[PDB]
């Protein structure tokens, strides 16, 4: 069943706003495939310092914005994004 | 309890193939999903009936 | 003269099907299958049991 | 409910041997009233050429695209007729 190619959960940062949870980036992977977040979906916007030295406290301002186009293209807004334990 | 769905399984998962379930709610798609006999995560909306009756079952249990 | 733009992902109980026409000129080629209530429903043509349900005898294809 | 937007829609035909586009970006099943997928390509016609439109290849349809609803024309151009 090529069906379950992109059911799969992807991991996802938690925050300190009471908001849902918004990935690293708008692809993930399953298996062996790639899959893309679907259009304007929220997503983080990190350079790579950030997520490099991203920790699971709430230290780091990330960039939040929606998936355009497999791309997190950034809203303005920011939030405090830890990795959860 | 980390992990967010994003695309819905919407046909029907044979009950003799799931072992268990989670749920990710405080997600953008709130999503229940439904561990199989590979270790598969399957991605279902919670609002659909067969998923509803597949929690109810108490020997369908929860996974943490 | 119809195409289809939504696919329905679930599969469709054979007891609610008479048969099933063909839209593939369309940006989403579509196995278009008819229930007994008169309702046209929209499939993929590459799903197996849309492919299964097809090779039936007795579910015919409707000018 | 799994119905809602799964029904097939009125399109339009074409000479050039292209895809059948439709009128708009909507298109109503039963009583719901559904929207094209994103991208979904579409004629954007005048009042007065849908008025005026006959099952004769007589009407020049802007070709589109679907954008929230909308069937955004994109330049080109290609004649469009009713199936009998």
């Amino acid at each position: 069943y090529e069906d379950f190619k992109c059911t799969c959960p992807a991991p996802h940062l938690n925050n300190t706003n009471g908001t849902v949870m918004k990935p690293i980036g708008c692809y993930y992977t399953c298996n062996v495939t790639r899959c893309t977040a679907p259009d304007t979906y929220p997503c983080y916007n990190l350079t790579e310092h950030q997520a490099k030295n991203l920790t699971t406290s709430p230290t780091t301002l990330c960039a939040v914005g929606n998936c355009d186009h497999g791309i997190c293209v950034p809203n303005g807004t920011k939030e405090l994004c830890f990795k959860a334990p | 309890p980390s992990t967010c769905c994003l695309k819905y399984y919407e046909k029907v998962l044979p009950r003799r193939l799931v072992v268990g379930y989670r749920k990710a709610l405080n997600c953008h798609l709130p999503a229940i999903i439904f561990v199989t006999k590979r270790n598969r995560e399957v991605c279902t909306n919670p609002n659909d009936d067969w998923v509803q009756e597949y929690i109810k079952d108490p020997n369908l249990p929860l996974l943490p």
